[PDB]
């Protein structure tokens, strides 16, 4: 699946 | 939907206030998956979950890998222009 980053 | 230009104002002690997912290595755009309440993206009013981030400050993000986009996005300061589209 796809990664998630909080920015 | 229509491509939109959206202005965000951020102080230096804050992040953008969004979570992003996707990226070129996954065959999809950089997508907003969260807008964190009360942080700069929420306060700017024009960015929403499901928006693809096409560009920031004139830097094309359409063909960028996830971590490339993180580096580019987190580098931006102050008055930050986004080009976004909801599909």
């Amino acid at each position: 699946r796809w990664p998630t980053s909080k920015i | 939907g229509p491509i939109r230009k959206v202005l965000l104002l951020k102080e230096d002690h804050e992040g953008l206030g969004i979570s992003i997912t996707g990226g070129k290595e996954h065959g999809v755009p950089i997508l907003i998956s969260e807008i964190h309440p009360g942080q700069p993206a929420d306060r700017c009013g024009g960015l929403h979950v499901g928006d693809a981030i096409l560009a920031v400050n004139g830097v094309n993000l359409r063909d960028t890998k996830h971590k490339e986009a993180v580096t580019i996005l987190s580098q931006q300061r102050g008055e930050i222009e986004f080009e976004v589209v909801y599909v």
